[PDB]
RNA sequence: AAAUUGAAGAGUUUGAUCAUGGCUCAGAUUGAACGCUGGCGGCAGGCCUAACACAUGCAAGUCGAACGGUAACAGGAAGAAGCUUGCUUCUUUGCUGACGAGUGGCGGACGGGUGAGUAAUGUCUGGGAAACUGCCUGAUGGAGGGGGAUAACUACUGGAAACGGUAGCUAAUACCGCAUAACGUCGCAAGACCAAAGAGGGGGACCUUCGGGCCUCUUGCCAUCGGAUGUGCCCAGAUGGGAUUAGCUAGUAGGUGGGGUAACGGCUCACCUAGGCGACGAUCCCUAGCUGGUCUGAGAGGAUGACCAGCCACACUGGAACUGAGACACGGUCCAGACUCCUACGGGAGGCAGCAGUGGGGAAUAUUGCACAAUGGGCGCAAGCCUGAUGCAGCCAUGCCGCGUGUAUGAAGAAGGCCUUCGGGUUGUAAAGUACUUUCAGCGGGGAGGAAGGGAGUAAAGUUAAUACCUUUGCUCAUUGACGUUACCCGCAGAAGAAGCACCGGCUAACUCCGUGCCAGCAGCCGCGGUAAUACGGAGGGUGCAAGCGUUAAUCGGAAUUACUG
């Protein structure tokens, strides 16, 4: 870049990226985790890894990584989809 | 120009030659920069100007080639400079070219101090230098004739210090007029064009004053001063009598040289500048008419209708005239070579269109391609050619002229025949009966039917027929037969002259 | 910017006296005065019905001497004022302050008049107005300010001035050299040998 | 009271006529150009062409009151001395006024440029419902106790440069756990779960580890529900032409469910139904940013979209996302392309449709200027710093408006010119002469306003333990204008420095002579030119404009000549 602060915000973006990278795709992981409980049938694996991701989807909402309606809708499609089957 | 201020100012010098008595190498040396053989043609085509801070006080230094082309250049160079500086070398002596910068000196008036170039080599002596010289009034040594000469090496680096000090002392001896403040003039070096600084000039001051608002007036052009550079400096605030500055922001390329003077507000000066034009454009078709109404006649008297057109566009604006001058010298009767168009720099649109209507070599001492000149000359079939030196150029433009030229002499002859008991025939009108005498006759090669030495008819084979046979060839001693059409009267005793081409 | 050359000539095209000249004079002793100027002023002009529009818009011009731009400009406020547009170019012109001036007495002419405007001798309740075409209303007052007031073209102008019919819209103090415009002039105190209706078609067409 | 209360026709077909019908003129208008000419000023306008390419400067910073800090300069200091004993120079130490480089915060999404693309994720009018929203704002509570890092720096080392490699080492309002957790999110509920940060100003008992504790106020931080502003989204109508384009469509149209977004939605995916669009113009093709408005017209219309303002779109070309409240970013990042610059040859760097400026194209469009004084934006508690926004100045008669280039007197009415039947007419009161004025330009003298604020003190209130500090409001003192030689006023000199352009046969205001002789030439239309040419060219005279005047280009008018009005 050729302005001295567009140089630093350049270097800047790019830490929070990889900052913001690590624990998004943390995040997903415990997410997945879900779903795949879900699709094996089942009720207590699926109980457990929901109450794994929602203080993380929460925090992260809290942390500007995702907005809080994200946070939200995991946790009532999640939550919909668990007690359809057990 | 009131108050009638007197103060000294640095003398402009330049110096003049046969090409090769290292003149250039006497400035770099100076200049601790040896530019010399670091550019295209190991020689100094163009003309620059270069201020040094040396002991005593201060000096600028300026240099023109010496060529049989440059006739403009060195006419202009003499009366600018208050001081003129001659180089001789003891192994080259005196030259046409260098008596030819002798009448530069004294028509301009101008004192002359000259140095001898070689100490080096041991087959160059002074004393050949001033006896050859001393014929011509101009440098006389110790006559009474009040000239000095100097010895340098001029590779050595030897003084030098000889010439510098006579030099000084021959600015010195001269009172030195100039004014620090007051209304600016001066001449112009040399201008060129660029393409994002815009038009610019290389102009020498006579009275040093310079600001970035002052309105400059050069020629029939005129314009606002938006920036100032010297030599290396790429800005400067202020330009005195003495230093040189290279001159931005007028409207377009002046001429080569001129009497440049600043005006106070612009708007007066305006009309005096469009004034200037109107009379250089009623002096061109002034001679636009003459030019064509010399002739007195329809056409010309003789063959040499045929000739060849060039374009020219050369990113300096003292070349154009200058070479042109030579380009003209290598001008003949029978081919007649004009230019068309001379550019102030690169290429354009309207020039290549300039090209497009009358076919024509568009070549340049220097320039690039434009994005939307390339496009032109890649479609249409046209030709490009850029080069380096004069010299490279004056040579092929007259290649390009001796190729033009269609002489057949003939053309020696490939055999002669001569025909005798003519025949009729219903195709060509005739076949006259030959017997070969010497060489081979053929089909395709030209003839030549003369009766008594002198020619009665011309012509090309059309039938070589030997009864029915009809061969293409014939050699000397057997019988032969011949038929050419447009040919209507036979007689024996005439000979048939075949040459080959 | 203003008509400088011979002015009797102009009179004489148009047919009739201008004022363009004191007064002091018989016009007929100082020019052929029923005569046009020229080679052929005898000659009749068989004259078409755009001429005499032309030649009344001119006399009217040259009384006041207004040029063309900026007299149309008055013919576009005429019309644009409510009222008959051809009355209201005569109050616009009548109200000019060279004009004002000329009519006070304080200038032998209306060119007159307007060089006392333009060379700062004029002032308009008591402050200085120098240009020519001002717009003065009703209840201004008009003077030669205290330096102007010692020119002796400004008495002679006043002589004259006693002379010629006095304006009614106009309250004059002769001693003072000063002035008021009590109102705008009706119709009725404008000459009758004006065709504004002329000026008017002119401009329309 | 007033505020669309407004509308013209002429020449030219014919021997002549009436009708038909086109061509042409008078008018307004212009971002104009060219030709001749050119004094001043105020206000405006100024690349319409190549969304062609761009050298150089400048156009986005700021905060030491978040942080470790010193390298510059500035003082100060135990202690070195300049020592001529109070003046001091340097060795030192961030002690502090400040401040380069660094972390960190807020701004680089605004301001400014352009109109390429787009006949619709556009614009205009009018409505909807499923949403987010920095700074500013109201409400109610938090602001507890910890942890591991890292730039700077230090040592070693690679590069021509750009910029790196190792290992050390350290701070915070950088970063992460843990606690706390509802009028928040999920959930029928029971319950389950989510955050944070300090930094300054002043100070009375009181005292220590002299750091501060503690007292107090300012300010920033976290949560939730609001306000305001901004933005996203959806529907309807309108918003160019072409059928010498009639059929178009597989995420296509809808349904279910999963995913997805800030949010509704074929946004996406699977499955299912077989729909959806179209002669009320789909599809395809050409062209184009839309509007307020602008020009013209009595109007209805016609033409148009510079300058000002609103919306959109773009940022060398094609694509992409990262950071962020906001961008798929005008002076950010990445990839590919086109192109250019630097290089010690190995490798690097950049994107004026910001402001000046350059080359190129063109009939044609300006200075590489001054200032943050004013308004406004960014940062900061402030002081202030930055601001080619903006205010101004330069250039150009480009346009609009104003003024000048003198006023008055001046006759047998001169000389000269021009016409003349040689009587005289004209140029012409024009000139000369005579008085007289002095705007503007020139030169001196003086001198508003655009300035509000901010700075020291002071006093009073609200604060509080407090007269501190803070903040508000009065008081005095000294101050802040780029323009600027400002506007304007006074004085001096003399009419002194300031008039050109087109036209004069009819349309059309203005007539004669000489020259030419179907030539040279004129010509908007008719039509002029072969011996009297008011039509060519010169002259005298005249007409119309006037610092301009003509010609060319261009829209509408007249044209009821696309006729809705008609």
């Amino acid at each position: 870049a050729n302005i001295k602060s567009a140089k630093k915000r350049a270097i800047q973006s790019e830490k929070a990226r990889k900052h913001n990278a690590s624990r998004r795709s943390m995040m997903r992981t415990f997410i997945k985790k879900v779903y795949a409980a879900i699709e094996a049938g089942d009720k207590a694996a699926a109980q457990k890894a929901f109450n794994e991701m929602q203080p993380i989807v929460d925090r992260q909402a809290a942390k500007g990584l995702i907005h809080k309606n994200k946070a939200a809708r995991h946790k009532a499609n999640l939550t919909a989809q668990i007690n359809k089957l057990a | 120009d009131t108050g009638a201020a007197a103060e000294p100012r640095a003398p402009v010098v330049t110096i003049m030659g046969h090409v090769d008595h290292g003149k250039t190498s006497l400035l770099d040396y100076i200049r601790s920069t040896k530019v010399a053989s670091g550019e295209a043609g190991g020689i100094t085509q163009h003309i620059g100007a270069y201020h040094v801070e040396t002991e005593n006080g201060m000096i600028t230094f300026l240099d023109t080639p010496g060529h049989a082309a440059f006739t403009s250049m060195r006419a202009r160079g003499a009366q600018a400079t208050d001081i003129v500086v001659l180089v001789v070398a003891a192994d080259d002596g005196v030259m046409p070219q260098t008596i030819e910068a002798i009448q530069h000196a004294k028509a301009a008036q101008v004192p002359v101090v000259v140095a001898v170039n070689k100490i080096d080599k041991p087959e160059a002596d002074p004393d050949r230098v001033k006896n050859e010289l001393s014929q011509y009034g101009i440098l006389p040594e110790e006559w009474g004739g009040e000239s000095q000469f100097v010895h340098v090496s001029a590779k050595a680096g030897t003084g030098i210090d000889e010439l510098l000090d006579a030099i000084l002392l021959q600015a010195e001896v001269l009172e030195l007029k100039a004014v620090r403040k007051g209304m600016a003039s001066g001449a112009v070096i040399e201008s060129f064009l660029d393409k994002g600084r815009g038009p610019v000039a290389t102009v020498l001051v006579r009275e040093g004053t310079l600001h970035k608002g002052d309105i400059v007036l050069c020629g029939f052009e005129y314009g606002r001063v938006r920036a100032m550079r010297n030599e290396l400096g790429q800005e400067v605030l202020e330009a005195g009598p003495s230093i040189p500055v290279e001159i931005l922001g007028l409207s377009g390329v002046p001429a080569a040289g001129d009497e440049v003077t600043v005006v106070r507000d612009e708007k007066k000066a305006r009309e005096v500048a469009l004034y200037r034009q109107g009379k250089f454009r009623e002096v061109k078709l002034a001679r636009q008419q003459k030019s064509k109404l010399e002739n007195m006649f329809a056409n010309m008297t003789e063959g040499e209708v045929h000739e060849v057109n060039i374009v020219l566009k050369a990113d300096v604006q003292g070349s154009v005239e200058a070479i042109s001058d030579s380009l003209l010298k290598l001008s003949t009767d029978e081919v007649k070579v004009k230019i068309i168009g001379s550019g102030v720099g690169g290429i354009t649109e309207t020039d290549a269109t300039l090209a497009a209507a009358s076919n024509a070599i568009l070549v340049g001492f220097n320039v690039r391609a434009d994005a939307s000149a390339r496009k032109v000359i890649e479609a249409e079939s046209l030709d490009l050619r850029y080069y380096s030196v004069i010299y490279n150029l004056i040579d092929e433009v007259k290649a390009a002229m001796s190729g033009m030229l269609s002489p057949e002499l003939k053309q020696q002859i490939i055999g002669l025949a001569e025909v005798r008991d003519v025949f009729k025939s219903p195709k060509f009108g005739a076949i006259a009966g030959c017997m070969v005498t010497e060489g081979v006759v053929k089909r395709h090669n030209p003839i030549r039917v003369l009766r008594d030495n002198v020619v009665i008819y011309e012509g090309e084979l059309e039938s070589l027929r030997r009864f029915k046979d009809d061969v293409n060839e014939v050699r000397n001693g057997m019988e032969c037969g011949i038929g050419v059409k447009n040919y209507n009267d036979v007689r024996t005793g005439d000979v048939i002259e075949v040459f080959e081409i | 910017a203003r008509y400088l050359g011979p002015k009797l000539k102009l009179s004489r095209r148009e047919g009739t006296d201008l004022f363009l000249k004191s007064g002091v004079r018989a016009i007929d002793t100082k020019c052929k005065i029923e005569q046009a100027p020229g080679q052929h002023g005898a000659r009749k002009p068989r004259l078409s019905d755009y001429g005499v529009q032309l030649r009344e818009k001119q006399k009217v011009r040259r009384i006041y001497g207004v040029l063309e731009r900026q007299f149309r400009n008055y013919y576009k406020e005429a019309a644009r004022l409510k009222g008959n547009t051809g009355e209201n170019l005569l109050a616009l012109l009548e109200g000019r302050l060279d004009n004002v001036v000329y009519r006070m007495g304080f200038g032998a002419t209306r060119a007159e008049a307007r060089q006392l405007v333009s060379h700062k001798a004029i002032m308009v309740n008591g402050r200085v107005v120098n240009i020519a075409s001002y717009q003065v209303s009703p209840n201004d007052v008009v003077s030669i300010r205290e330096k102007a007031k010692k020119q002796s073209r400004v008495k002679a102008a006043l002589e004259l001035a006693e002379q010629r019919e006095k304006p009614t819209w106009l309250e004059v103090d002769a001693g003072k050299m000063e002035g008021t415009f009590k109102r705008k002039p009706e119709r009725s105190d404008l000459s009758a040998d004006i065709n504004e209706h002329l000026i008017v078609e002119l401009y329309s067409k």
